[PDB]
Order: C-alpha cells, then structure tokens, then sequence
C-alpha cells in the first residue's frame, strides 16, 4: 500500500533489464497502474510522487500537513516549481525508454518517490488421502489432509450447466463410492 | 503494516511480532509525524513508483 | 443500394426462419434452475439503499 | 534497404567521453536500438562475476540475524576475475580450486581497557565494534594461492559496514564465492547502472534576442543555450546540446515554444557504464559484446549439428 | 491504362468540422475543370498540404499501366516500371460506400464514393458519368502529386 | 536497522557511504551537499542515504 | 496434469451459471498463485485481491 | 490543460476504461452539493451547521455547497461534510 | 489509441505488433499491403488489428462484416468551434460509427463497446457467427495486440498536466464562485413564500 | 554531455 | 540438452518455420528481429517470449521466392557476429585512443 489507501496485491517480479528505464539511468522500482486513479481519485499519491521526487533530488524534506496549501498557492505548482529547480520537468513526468524494445516510449511517464508500506497479510492440492471411519470421504475440518468441498451452490450451478457425469464424478466418483449388495426379490 | 515494532525482542514474548529490516523514514511527511517523533519506529520504505501500464500483469488492483 | 446484393428476399427469410429454428432450447437444458438463478443471482445485487 | 555491411563499417563510430576508474561514458553513431539494448541488457544480466553464496555460521552472536547476515555478505563485490572461474555443477557442497573461493569474517568484540575515562565514544571504549569488510581474510584452497598474487583475491570496497558489535559478541562464519550471471541473482551484476540516451538536437526557427534569449536560457539545462552579445544585443545560440535532460520546459512558455524544435537525432547513443569494481568498465563492455557473438555461436552449432547434408 | 479517375483539385479549407487529428487533416477541396468536390485526409508529417495549394490527383486501380492484372501484394523487393513513380503520395483503400443524391432515378446528378485508404477516409461526389468504375469493395489506390505555378 | 549494502534501484554500493556520510553532516554540509559530495547523483540514490534511519544505536542499547 | 488437460474452475459464492467453468490446464515453472486470464473474472465475480 | 485523446485521464473516462464524467469533474472542478440522507447536512441543536458557522446562515458554503476541488484541495469544513457524506455511504453498505 | 486515425506504423513495427498479437498460428501470417505506399511504407493502427483478424477467423471461413456505433462520440473529438459546410453531414466521416468490412477495419474507434463486456460489438458478432473458440481468440490476441504496444513503442502513463486548467478559464471559475456567496437569503423567501420586505 | 574527446 | 526447436508450419512447408531457441529473452531475439528483416528474401520476422515463467522465444520467418527458412536465420546470425566483431575492434581502438591520450597530454 502507499499513504494514500490505495492497496496493490503483488503480482510478478519483472526483471531489471526488462524495466523502462529512464533517460537518467533508473530503472523503477515498483510499477504502478494508471487505472486505479480515475475511480479512487488520490490526488494525494500524485502530490506525494511529486514531493519525493524534489526532496531526494535536493535534500529536502517537505511537508505535507492538511490545510496548509490553499486555492491560490497550489501544492501542484509549488512541487512543480520545486522540480522546475531542479532540472527535471515541471509536471513530475520523465521520458522512459523501454526494456523489451530498445527506443522511447512516445508518451512521457510519470515518475516519483512513493512511500510504500508492506501489509501483514501473509500468502491444498488432494489426492488419495485419509478418509474418515464414518461415511468415508475425505475428511476436512480445518486442518491439514483434508479435501475440497464441492458444494451445494455447486451441485446447483452443475446441474444448470447440463454436464451431469462432472457432478457424478466430483460428487460419487470421487467421494464414498462403494459397493452393496442387496436380494432382489 | 508490518513495520518496526519495538526495540526489545528478547525480553517481550509475543506470539507475532512482524518485523521490517531496514524500514526508512519517509521524505514527505506531516508536521505531527515529527511532533511525536515517529521516527523511533519507521514502518514502510520509500519506492520509486513510474505510473506506467507497461506490463499486461498490472490490472485490476495489482502491481 | 449500389451494393453486391447477392440474396433475394427469399433467401433472407429463409436464413431468418432457419436461424429463429436453430435457436430453439434444445431438450435437456434444465431451464428451471435457469429460471431459479436468474432471480437468485441478482436477489444478492438489489440493495436496500 | 537491406544491410549493406559496409555502410555499417563506414558510419559506425565510438567516441569515448570519460573514463576514469568505475565509469565510462562513449557514443556510439549508426548503431540501432536492437544492438544497443542488446548490450545494455548483456551488461546487466549476462556478463558473469563472482559473489558469496553459501555462508557456514559458528557463533553469531551479533545483533545482525543469521539470515540478514548471510543476505548482507551475497551483496558484497568480490574483486576475482570472473573468467578464471568455472560454473559449479549443480550439487557439490564443496567445489574444488576452480569453482569456488573462501573467506572468513571471524571478529570478536572486547572492551578498550586503556584510555576509557569519562567518555562514551565508541571507538575509546570498544575494540572491533564496526565489523567493517576489510576483516574477511581470504583462506585459499588447493593451490589458488599461486594463481593469484598476496592481495589480488579481495573484497572491492573495504568499507562496508557488516555488522555493529558490543562486547561479549562474535561473528565466526565462513564463505564460499560462486560464480554467476547477473540475472540468476541482482548480487552478481558487474554494474551499478548501465544506460543510454539518444543525442538531443535544439534548432531555434527564428532568431531570438533580448530578454526573451535570456528567457530561454533558463528554461535549459545549464551548459545547452548560450547567450551572446553581437553590437549590443543579447543573440542565443546553442552550444553542446548533449548536456540538455530533455526535460520539455521550454513548452511550458507561450511565445518561445514555437521558435525551438526540441527533438532526438536517431541513433547516437550515448551510453554510460558504471562498474561496481569487479573489472574495469572498458573490459566489461568488452565481455558484453563478447556475449552476444557466443550466444550467437551457439545457435550455429545447433543448426551444424540438426542438418548435415 | 486503370485509371479510374483524374482531374486537377485546389484545397480550398482545411479542418471546418473542428475535429483536429493529429498528423491527419481534412481537406475540402474542390475541382476546377468540373464542379466536384473532394474531403482528403492526407499525412501532415510525411506530406504537408496547405490551403490555396493546387493538385494533380489521380484514382487508378492498379500500378502497372502494362500488363494490368492488379494482383494486390506489396513486394519492397520489386522494382518494376510503375505509375506511383511519377508522383509524391501513393495510398491504398477500399470503396467502402457509395450513396448520391438519387430520389427514384438511377445514377442521379450528384453521387457520392466513400474510400477509406486504412482509415484515412475520402469522399469524392461529383457527377455520375465519371464514377462508373467505383464499386463496393474495390481495393483502389491514390495517386497525387502538389503543382505551383 | 543497518546501512543497505547495495542501493535498491540500481545497485550502486552505497553501505559504504553511511560514517562519511556523517562525517559530512557534522562538518556543517548541508544534506544537499553531504549527498553531493560523495557522488550520489541519481535521487534513487539519495533516497538510499537521506531517508535512512539507523535503527542500531538504539537497538544495541539492549547489551548484554 | 499436463499442457492441455482439463482442471474445473469454482470460486464460492456460485449465484450463476457461469460462476464454475473448465479451464485448460497449462504448467508453468516455480509458482504458487493460480493465474486467471482478465476475461474471466468478471465470470467468477473475482477482483484478483 | 490538455484534451481529448492527448488527455490521459479523458481516454479512462470516454473510453469507458475507468471512472465517469463525474469523478473528473470532482477532480478538476467543484464537490458540488453535499447531499446527506437525501438532505442537505444536518444543523446542530443551536442552528449551527457546523462550529465555524453562524446560527442560521445564509451562505451556501454553510449548507455543504463544497465548491473546492481535489487538484487544490478542501478547507477543513467542507473535508468535514465530505466526511460525513462518505461515513453515510460507508455505515449504509456495512448495515445493509 | 491505436485504432485512432492518427497512427501510422513502419514496416518492422507492423510486422513486430501483429505477431506479438499471435502465438503459434498454424499457416503462414497473412499480411495486408501498407496504407500509404510513398513517401515511406506507411502502416496505420487499423490494418494491424485488421492483419490480426484476418489471421485468427479461421482458414476456411470468410472474414465477417460489420457496422454501428462506438463508445466515444463525435463530440469528443471536437477542439475548434465547427463550420457548417454546406453538402457534408459530419458523421458520414467519423469516428463514431465502426464500419469493418470484409473483416478489415476501414473506420472507427474500437472502445468498450466493441471488445468489452458490452453487447452487440466485435467480439459478440464473432460469438454469433463463428463459435466459442474463435470469440475467444479474438479476445486474447486483441489482449496481447495492445499490451505490446504499450511496451515496446507507446507507453501510457498519467502525470498532472492531465487533470490541469488553463489560466483563462481557471479566472472564469473564480468569478462563480465568488457570485456563489451571494445565493443566500434569495432562495430562502422563496421557500416559505415571503415577500421582499 | 561532456564533449567527447575522440572528435569525428 | 538441446537449444532450437524448429516446427514446420504444414509438414511440407518449409518457407514458414518458427524457431522455438531455448534459453532466450528480448536480448538475442531482438537483434536477431532486426537483421532478419534487413534481408528482402524475409516477407515478416517477428519474435515474441512464450511467458515469463519459461525462458523461451518464438522467432517466426517466413520468405518469399521459394528459399527454406533457415537460410534468412544463418545470414540472420553471422551478420550478426560480423556487427559485434565490428563493434568490438572500433571499441577496444577506440579506448585505446582515449588512455593513449590520457597519457600523452601532460605527463
Ligand atoms: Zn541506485
């Protein structure tokens, strides 16, 4: 997550060299997504891109307490010219070259020194394993060894498919099949 | 966030205690991350984040 | 129309009335719970706000 | 129009900028961007160096983890010409004289006995309190010791701080260097960054003078756009325009955004290789471009070796 | 000879709908030897047009003014005599629509071939005795070439 | 808690640049030029460096 | 499982008939989260989190 | 500043990518009315709408009327009202 | 932005983004002619989704036709004020209406309302006319198709510039809200039905 | 963008 | 063991070959990409990595004129070893002009 509220599961570790690097030599170092801006609206995450980028380019440490930046003194044209200062372009965007390719990339990428934060949330295959000594299926129960529920949602949504032997095995085959014998007349 | 939370490891007995090597402080911050002197315990590290879709892996909340 | 217009009229009816018989719900479909789903799928959807 | 080799033997050139130790910088004209980022991407992952692998703890009783440890000893450069050495095959504990090296970071924190009145410096009142890695001792196996001089196996930068000890704590490990390409592990990259840019080009339209020049130098990087007096006005011409970041300023400006056309001249590369020390900065784009000839070769023998015919 | 078409146009304005593409620009231009018209989306980048300007244009249905068999398949590696070597902008589109200004009369004064040369449309109304060779899906090249004087 | 050996973008050594680092500071530099000076010239660099909270005085404070 | 078998897809809640699919089976190298085409999960009301 | 198609964020919101015509107009124009249960937020037991304000105001910045944007930021009363306005959203989606 | 009117592909590029938009097509890659043959061979963002079609309808089958309507109007690609010339309705040239033949693409913005969940687009009409795998084809190389176009030669991003107002019409704002103090009492007489007085 | 020293 | 794979398209089509070349990124089947295409004989040269969990590239050529397809992939790879063979010796000339005046300026 950055400051801002806006969580991003991680999905692939990109390799470096495959990394749009700059025309300043940086490769990124966490690749975000511009569409999780239009819904979200945090005007905050681009401000504070803008504001880590002119503080390790100068030193600095800048701050970014509520209410202090009004209509007429803008925090974008404030980082703005802070960056302008600095060399780099004053909307915070940098001109990327690509990885997999060779040449530029024809849109100008924006570029920044987000604070990310990692969140404790932390990170079941089957076979033949111990049924239980009454109706003997595979057992469950909160633990290790235990199977997968099908369901009765899924017993649903299967017979509204049509596939009546997927149902047959999911739900005979491979659970508590077995054998009985009983007289005819 | 797992961060930095305390300075005494071997003396304290929780049964969790996440911890971060080498979190920083952070380069934009309030004027109240420092009235309270946050800096004893940083719990995040700053990134250069390029808002790009470049990949096709960087969709529906994901990075 | 300065266009090809390789069918007639009555081919294009005859493509219309084989595609209305080919779309009949062939036998087998179990369209009661078609029916049960469609009026329990978005019962979970219809928010009281 | 198809690849006339010498029209390629004619245009090329390499114009090397700067090199002192642990950095280059060269053009390279007429070169394409397939080349070109197939050197700078051999560079990165492919060029082999040498680096710590396995670590064998006795005694860390140090503050550091055992774990942190071993990943804070992968990223130290080890100062062994990686083409001495040979890949480990997949399974040996203990390589021989050629796959691998040693060392041993065996320090051990005592309190300074002498000279410890009224003071809480550190350096007066602990000895071997900052395990620094110019305490790794370089224990040679087989017969290494006469393949390399006294002092040529070594640590690169011999001010790197490990570790942070008080008394009564000891770090008593025991390393194994390994050799590796730089994509298999970020710890056996040769190059801190290694990057290009194409050349910018800058052509004022219309002649600029007065204020408005001086409004343009600024709008620059320091050093692209000069400002001369011709008969008591203020002409701007430009002057080495490699130095400009191309960072668009110049179209933030209403009237002056229409007189410069600030664009890129198509394949004048300029690189910029930064050694970690390892090897030099001029041999390790040398063993990058001798990469590509051998993954090249390699594909060759393959097609020598399906069709015989 | 393929020629399907050829007269001498002059651009007269340039972008009255406000839609400004980049690197693309419409031009209404109009005949002078006949009373047609023309809208022309041409590449600025590559070949710039300004308005007041004057010229040749040419419609043909294939490059080989002998042997016309207009196969249809770009070769780079072909270097035969052709007939886009005497002008500067060489296009390739379908017809995509043909509609006039018919009311219950077949081939009326005004009508109005549709081409799109991969995007970049065209529209050229004028007469009907001239656009007989214009059928739907007709893959048709343009020809065209600036003249000062 | 300690000084990165390598920085993290690009892995420049930066673990020894953290006691001069101090030195400069204490010698009335400004971090401006205490990051300057020691030829940090990317800011993914300088993030390394001026963000850096040394965690172990006070984690070595807990001694036995 | 190989390159082309068949493995049947669920993710609970199931309102519809669409929310349990069978998807082609490809094997890649050194994973731990299964990997779902975009397409998909707007079928499984998945939000990938 | 710059428009459709070189506006990035109008290609997310024409295209139907992300967003809406609304969630940029809060972006680069007013909040606009704050409308709380149907209403407009409501008075104290004194007539004040909130402590910054008079009893019984006539400005419509009084009565939650926002007219501040996200480029340039909220003062804190109309954070105040956008807060309570997301809490009324936030409680009614956890009850129901 | 790649079926914008305005793109215009090398031959290299062309031949790049229309098998990075493939994978293991059985038969040779069925390429279309460039768009503009001379100054230089100049593609367009339309024939490389046009090329990527005509390889994935299946070999026997003929390319399907097409037409509508798009997602983004003829209003929003408008940045002048329009003049009515006299003999030209507008929307018999725009980018509104997508109007594929021969399974080519010759006009139109594809959005989401002709490979999104949205009905009645391209890749429902080849649900409707060539089956399921073919449907999905279509959606998985248009994925691959215009990932490796943000990659390798346009890459997207969102800075600021984009969100901004410009100083003139950022004075026009400034006036309305300053006239938005002014609202008070006037819309309260009006509501419990008191005189001026 | 010092001026390189090996000239054309 | 082995490094290529080549996969005929129809069995008796040897114009159209995908070369499937083990052990591969962007690196070697980009600058292959680009001479490939430098042949007139090559209708389309395109590559692409088969996913990023594998280590493989796809390398489509296919000609025109009747020449089987591993003819435009060994010109594709000795103009290659010819460009950097060429690159090496204006390079190592090259800084051997720069330390030979580092030295000889005011030492
Ligand atoms: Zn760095």
């Amino acid at each position: 997550a950055s400051r801002h509220g806006q969580k991003g599961i991680l999905s692939r570790l990109w390799p470096a060299e495959d990394m749009p690097f700059t025309e300043s030599g940086m490769v990124p170092d966490i690749l975000f997504n511009p569409h999780g801006f239009p819904s979200r609206m945090t005007i905050g995450m681009l401000i504070e891109s803008m504001a880590g980028k002119s503080a390790a380019l100068h030193g600095l440490c800048h701050d970014a307490t509520p209410f202090i930046f009004s209509e007429e003194n803008s925090a974008l044209e404030y980082f703005g010219e802070m960056l302008k200062a600095a060399g780099y372009n004053f909307y915070g965007t940098e001109r990327l070259y690509s990885g997999i390719s060779g040449l530029e990339l024809e849109a100008d990428i924006f570029i920044g020194v987000v604070y990310y934060q990692r969140l404790r949330h932390m990170v079941q295959v089957r076979t033949t394993g111990a049924r239980d000594r009454v109706t003997n299926q595979p057992i469950g129960g909160r633990n290790v060894q235990g199977g997968i529920r099908f369901g009765e949602m899924e017993r649903d949504a299967l017979l509204a498919h049509g596939t009546s032997f997927l149902l047959h095995d999911r739900l005979f085959n491979c659970s508590d099949r077995s054998v009985a014998h009983v007289c005819v007349k | 966030t797992m961060g930095f939370p305390l300075l005494t490891y071997q003396d304290r007995s929780d049964n969790k205690l996440y911890r971060l090597q080498t979190p920083q402080s952070p380069l934009v911050r309030p004027s109240m991350y420092d009235y309270y002197d946050m800096d004893n315990y940083p719990i995040g590290t700053n990134a250069i984040v390029a808002v790009i879709s470049y990949t096709g892996y960087d969709m529906e909340d994901a990075m | 129309s300065y266009e090809k217009s390789e069918l007639s009229l009555d081919r294009l009816r005859t493509l219309l009335q084989l595609k209305w018989q080919r779309s009949l719900c062939e036998p087998g479909e179990a369209v009661g719970l078609l029916a049960a789903q469609s009026i329990g799928e978005p019962s979970t959807q219809m928010t009281l706000n | 129009d198809a690849w006339d080799q010498d029209r390629f033997e004619k245009n090329f050139r390499v114009d090397v900028v700067h090199m002192d130790e642990n950095s280059l910088e060269f053009d390279m004209v007429g070169i394409d961007a397939a080349i070109a980022n197939a050197f700078r991407r051999i560079l990165l992952a492919e060029v082999p160096t040498m680096a710590v692998e396995k670590v064998l703890v006795y005694n860390n009783t140090s503050i550091v983890q055992d774990e942190i440890l071993a990943h804070r000893l992968g990223l130290i450069p080890i100062h062994a010409d990686p083409r001495l050495f040979e890949y480990r095959n997949q399974g040996d504990e203990e390589g021989t004289e050629i796959d691998t090296l040693q060392f041993r970071l065996q320090v051990r924190c005592t309190r300074n006995p002498h000279a410890a009145k009224d003071s809480s410096d550190p350096n007066e009142l602990y000895v071997n309190h900052k395990v620094y890695t110019r305490h790794m001792t370089w224990i040679p196996l087989g017969n290494q010791a006469d393949l390399f001089p006294e002092g040529t196996i070594r640590p690169v930068h011999d001010d790197i701080l490990i570790a942070q000890l008080r008394p009564g704590q000891e770090i008593d490990l025991l390393m194994h260097c390994v050799k590796g390409i730089g994509k298999d592990h970020a710890k056996f990259s040769p190059v801190a960054t290694a990057s290009y840019r194409l050349l910018p080009d800058i052509t004022l339209l219309e002649p600029v003078e007065g204020e408005a020049a001086e409004e343009l130098s600024r709008c620059f990087s320091p050093g692209v756009i000069e400002v001369q007096e011709v008969q008591g006005k203020k002409v701007a011409r430009v002057a080495n325009p490699r130095l400009d970041t191309f960072s668009r300023e110049i179209f933030r400006n209403e009237k002056l955004k229409k007189v410069v056309r600030l664009a890129r001249v198509r394949d004048h590369y300029i690189f910029s290789v930064e050694s970690t020390g390892v090897l030099p900065p001029d041999v390790l784009v040398s063993e990058a471009i001798k990469v590509l000839m051998g993954k090249c070769r390699r594909f060759l023998d393959e097609l020598d070796a399906v069709q015989m015919d | 000879a393929g020629i399907l078409f050829e007269d001498i146009f002059d651009v007269k304005d340039i972008d009255p709908e406000g839609k400004k593409f980049d690197r693309v620009s419409r031009l209404h231009c109009e005949s002078e030897s006949f009373k047609m018209d023309l809208i022309l989306d041409v590449n600025i980048q590559i070949y710039p047009v300004d308005l007041g300007d004057k010229f040749r244009l040419v419609i043909a249905s294939t490059l080989y003014e002998d042997g016309t068999l207009d196969d249809g398949e770009y070769n780079p590696t072909d270097d035969r005599p052709s007939r886009a070597d005497q002008f500067e902008y060489v296009m390739y589109g379908k017809v995509y629509r043909i509609e006039g200004d018919e009311t219950s009369t077949e081939a009326a004064t005004r009508l109005s071939a549709y081409v799109s040369y991969g995007g970049l449309l065209m529209r050229l109304q004028g007469d009907a005795n001239n656009l007989h060779g214009f059928e739907v899906d007709s893959r048709v090249y343009l020809l065209m070439k600036k003249l000062a004087f | 808690m300690i000084i990165p050996v390598r920085c993290f973008t690009c892995g420049k050594i930066v673990g020894n640049k953290w006691e001069a680092y101090l030195g400069l500071l204490q010698a009335e530099y400004t971090e401006g030029d205490a990051l300057d000076a020691l030829g940090l010239k990317r800011y993914c660099c300088r993030r390394m460096l001026l963000a850096h909270v040394d965690l172990i005085e006070k984690l070595l404070n807990y001694a036995p | 499982v190989k390159n082309g078998d068949i493995l049947l897809l669920n993710r609970q809640p199931t309102l519809h008939r669409p929310s349990i699919q069978a998807h082609r089976a490809r094997i890649l190298p050194e994973e731990k989260v299964l990997r779902l085409h975009y397409a998909n999960c707007k079928a499984y009301n998945a939000d990938f989190d | 500043h710059r428009q459709f198609p070189e506006n990035s964020l109008q290609m997310m919101v024409q295209s139907g990518a992300k967003g809406s015509t609304v969630n940029t107009m809060q972006i680069s124009c007013l909040l606009g009315q704050i409308e709380l249960e149907g209403r407009r937020p409501p008075l104290m037991a004194s007539g004040k709408s909130l402590p910054c304000f008079e009893p019984y105001e006539f400005t419509p910045r009084a009565g939650g009327f926002v007219t501040g944007r996200f480029l340039t930021g909220i003062k804190p009363p109309e954070f105040f009202f956008h807060c309570m306005a997301g809490r009324e959203g936030l409680v009614d989606t956890a009850v129901k | 932005s790649m079926t914008t009117r305005g793109c215009f592909f090398t031959r290299e590029h062309y031949m790049e983004l229309v098998y990075r938009g493939l994978t293991d097509k059985v038969g040779r890659v069925k390429l279309l002619s460039p768009s503009i043959l001379k100054p230089f061979p100049l593609w367009t963002g339309k024939q490389v989704v046009s090329t990527l079609l005509i390889n994935i309808i299946p070999e026997d089958h003929i390319p399907l036709n097409l037409s509508g309507k798009a997602k983004i109007t003829g209003k929003a690609w408008v940045k002048e004020t329009p003049r009515s010339v006299p003999g030209f309705n507008p929307d018999s040239m725009c980018e509104s209406q997508v109007i594929i033949r021969e399974g080519e693409l010759l006009c139109g913005v594809l959005d989401k309302a002709h490979y999104g969940s949205s009905a009645y687009g391209l890749v429902h009409c080849c649900y409707e006319i060539y089956g399921g795998e073919t449907s999905g084809k279509v959606l998985t190389c248009l994925a691959r198709l215009f990932t490796a176009y943000l990659q390798l030669y346009r890459g997207f991003t969102l800075g600021v510039e984009d969100i901004l107002v410009k100083p003139k019409a950022d004075v026009k704002r400034q006036r309305i809200i300053e006239e938005s103090t002014h609202c008070g009492p006037q819309a309260v007489r009006a509501a419990l039905n008191l005189p001026e007085a | 963008g010092n001026p390189p020293v090996t000239g054309p | 063991k082995t490094a290529l794979e080549m996969v005929q398209a129809a069995g008796t089509d040897r114009h159209c070959v995908t070369f499937v070349l083990h052990e591969e990124d962007h690196t070697l089947g980009n600058s292959l990409r680009y001479m490939i295409m430098k042949n007139p004989e090559v209708e389309f040269c395109g590559y692409t990595t088969t996913h990023p969990s594998e280590s493989k590239i796809n390398l489509r050529i296919q000609t025109r004129g009747t020449l089987p397809a591993v003819e435009p992939f060994q010109r594709g790879l000795n103009e290659l070893m010819n460009v950097c063979q060429h690159v090496l010796d204006k390079f190592e000339a090259s800084i051997k002009d720069y330390k030979d005046q580092k030295a000889s300026r005011n030492e």
